[PDB]
């Protein structure tokens, strides 16, 4: 597990070093902010129907009355530009605030404790997460348990030993063709079927698909001793 | 999940069939380009929402021809290959119960960009997710697909909510009838009640109203002698025609800016809704969620998504 | 008729395509309007006949190109319009030129529309193909069979949120 | 106006075009000819009065 974790960390390091598009999510915010700032700055060059786009040029050419009309047009244009920029900034800030609340939840759940939410901390069963400081954002290294290899095995919902159905307490019953063994869904580790690992409910005539097998009794060797 | 994709041509919409009007827009400068880019970004964000919500796996799953799920009848939710477009019986009402204007809007500069993902492909994504849930349960989204009988999947889901799975194998016959009755009741309610999809109908109505208002604002005088650029060009001299066209451009640009701002706000709302839908798909549909009432009233067991126009409908199974 | 021309009818000036109209006007009605209230159809003052007015410039134009550092090849996409002016192909998104249609489905590289994506792949050129939904996997389903993983790998997933 | 690549470069105001799809402008159709149709009136208005 430690070797796999180290290999994954090294792979992430190499991908970040080579592929810069991995941070494209923050690059998009940076590019949008830069584009908005550049557009707002450039709008100062727009005439907006006035004779000139420079306030000083208008002030140095026309009389106070005509200069007033020209400056009124210029101010209307610049105020519209400012209002559009502020609206775009407010919308982007609301989006980034929603993302920041999501990131705070992601931290509090994944990193601090353990999160049972599916895919909230990333694909696979989550174990822990490691935040990483990034410009105008944060990068999370999500550690998850992903099964690699699987093999099909015969299973049965219950075991019929003495006419009373036995159900797993945890995991599932599996068989490789020799005997029925107990293992968890997420991992393969056969265990001897026994009362401590099961419980008695119903009967063998109610459960559908039940099979017959011997259930080990831990008290049997002790009682005979 | 997704909002109607519209790419309003700020050039054609205002200065359609006018050259002096375009020259005047050049004086204003970057508003036209900024609005076009904002609408393109809105479309891109809607496509991203669709991809993030509908696509949760890297593979496509199909149910076997022989189906033995312990009594449940998923034919209502599963796709029907006989139809010209793959879809389930429930999806028929979802698409049919949600609603020329399009040609008129297009002639006015309102370009309706088709979604990057077609309804047929949305149906295929839904079918793949349903097949994964039915066969592999919650294991197909967490890694390599693991085949598990549906009865044992329900047993584990009951164990996760505090109900011992022994109840399942005892009630397997009655629970099948309960689920079938619930599915039939949902089908009947959707067929009779067209307001069930009112949530998506509201989004459709908002988009239609915004587009109609934007189109109608063209006919408004906006303080000018006439609302038609051609009439101004054929009536007034370049000096006065320019003043009238400037008034019309100011009015139409204010209308378009208001439309774009409101559409961006609606797109933010749709993005929040799509994030919620993706979270629900990941938790309720793919796996199991312990969140109370997040997947619906009662103790959630599993959810079966269904495709709807400009959105998605989730069938949440609860105890 | 059947051509984009600049028309001046009864003092109304505009650009559009003139075609025979299937709409029936009343004897007194002369000027028709669409849903948007713009010009829809008019009656010729000399020889009374109804002509539909369709504004020209159908659809839009889009450019599909890869990174300049890779190649300069481009493909032009016309939105919701068939190939009129014009490697001339058609797809769900409209007339597409400069891209080679390929039946094989691949991962979406450059979105086109209506489930169509384009990519720059092999002596390389832009191609048009149906968007791939992922590798097709058929998981066997049986009541008595289950899959229990025999091995596991701990992987770290990189996620970025502003 | 040289090729679609140059049009995209001008639209983006940059010579570096990233991989993807971009919208530059609309599809324009130039009118073939000017058509004039007016009512047939052979009488001049009475400007004398």
């Amino acid at each position: 597990i430690a070797n796999q974790f180290n290999s994954a960390i090294g792979k992430i390091q190499d991908s970040l070093s080579s592929t810069a598009s991995a941070l494209g999510k923050l690059q998009d915010v940076v590019n949008q902010n830069a584009q908005a700032l550049n557009t707002l700055v450039k709008q100062l060059s727009s005439n907006f129907g006035a004779i000139s786009s420079v306030l000083n040029d208008i002030l140095s050419r026309l009389d106070p009355p005509e200069a007033e009309v020209q400056i009124d047009r210029l101010i209307t244009g610049r105020l519209q530009s400012l209002q559009t920029y502020v609206t775009q900034q407010l919308i982007r800030a609301a989006e980034i605030r929603a993302s920041a609340n999501l990131a705070a939840t992601k931290m509090s759940e994944c990193v601090l404790g353990q999160s049972k939410r599916v895919d909230f901390c990333g694909k696979g069963y989550h174990l822990m997460s490691f935040p990483q400081s990034a410009p105008h954002g944060v990068v999370f290294l999500h550690v998850t348990y992903v099964p690699a290899q699987e093999k099909n095995f015969t299973t049965a919902p219950a075991i019929c030993h003495d006419g009373k159905a036995h159900f797993p307490r945890e995991g599932v019953f599996v068989s490789n063709g020799t005997h029925w063994f107990v293992t968890q869904r997420n991992f393969y580790e056969p265990q001897i079927i026994t009362t401590d690992n099961t419980f008695v409910s119903g009967n063998c005539d109610v459960v559908i698909g039940i099979v017959n097998n011997t259930v080990y009794d831990p008290l049997q060797p002790e009682l005979d001793s | 999940v997704s909002m109607t994709k519209t790419s309003v041509d700020c050039t054609m919409y205002i200065c359609g069939d006018s050259t002096e009007c375009s020259n005047l827009l050049l004086q204003y400068g970057s508003f036209c380009t900024q609005l076009n880019r904002a609408l393109t970004g809105i479309a891109v964000e809607q496509d991203k929402n669709t991809q993030e919500v509908f696509a949760q796996v890297k593979q496509i799953y199909k149910t076997p021809p022989i189906k033995d799920f312990g009594g449940f009848n998923f034919s209502q939710i599963l796709p029907d290959p006989s139809k010209p477009s793959k879809r389930s019986f429930i999806e028929d009402l979802l698409f049919n119960k949600v609603t020329d204007l399009i040609c008129a809007q297009k002639f006015n500069g309102l370009t309706v960009l088709p979604p990057l993902l077609t309804d047929e492909m949305i149906a295929q994504y839904t079918s793949a997710l349903l097949a994964g849930t039915i066969t592999s349960g919650w294991t197909f989204g967490a890694g390599a697909a693991l085949q598990i009988p549906f009865a044992m999947q329900m047993a584990y889901r009951f164990n996760g909510i505090g109900v011992t799975q022994n109840v399942l194998y005892e009630n397997q016959k009655l629970i099948a009838n309960q689920f079938n009755s619930a599915i039939g009741k949902i089908q009947d309610s959707l067929s009779s009640t067209a307001s069930a999809l009112g949530k998506l109908q509201d989004v459709v109505n908002q988009n239609a109203q915004a587009l109609n208002t934007l189109v109608k604002q063209l006919s408004s005088n906006f303080g000018a002698i006439s609302s038609v650029l051609n009439d101004i060009l054929s009536r007034l001299d370049p000096p006065e025609a320019e003043v009238q066209i400037d008034r019309l451009i100011t009015g139409r640009l204010q209308s378009l800016q208001t439309y774009v701002t409101q559409q961006l706000i609606r797109a933010a709302e749709i993005r929040a809704s799509a994030n919620l839908a993706a979270t629900k798909m990941s938790e309720c549909v793919l796996g199991q969620s312990k969140r109370v009432d997040f997947c619906g009233k009662g103790y959630h067991l599993m959810s079966f998504p269904q495709s709807a126009p400009h959105g998605v409908v989730f069938l949440h199974v609860t105890y | 008729k059947n051509k984009c021309v600049n028309f001046n009818f009864n003092g109304l000036t505009g650009t559009g395509v003139l075609t025979e109209s299937n709409k029936k006007f009343l004897p007194f009605q002369q000027f028709g309007r669409d849903i948007a209230d713009t010009t829809d159809a008019v009656r010729d003052p000399q020889t009374l006949e109804i002509l539909d007015i369709t504004p020209c410039s159908f659809g839009g134009v889009s450019v599909i190109t890869p990174g300049t550092n890779t190649s300069n090849q481009v493909a032009v996409l016309y939105q919701d319009v068939n190939c009129t002016e014009v490697n001339v192909f058609q797809t769900r998104a409209g007339c597409l030129i400069g891209a080679e249609h390929v039946n094989n489905s691949y991962e979406c590289d450059i979105p086109i529309g209506a489930g169509i994506c384009a990519s720059y792949q092999t002596s390389q050129s832009i191609i048009a193909y149906t968007m791939s939904l992922g590798a097709e996997n058929s998981v066997a389903y049986s009541n008595n069979s289950i899959a229990i993983p025999t091995n596991f790998t701990i992987s770290v997933t990189t996620e970025i949120l502003p | 106006a040289l090729d679609p690549l140059s049009e995209t470069k001008c639209t983006l105001k940059s010579f570096t075009v990233e991989k993807g799809i971009y919208q530059t402008s609309n599809f324009r159709v130039q009118p073939t000819e000017s058509i004039v149709r007016f009512p047939n009136i052979t009488n001049l208005c009475p400007f004398g009065e």
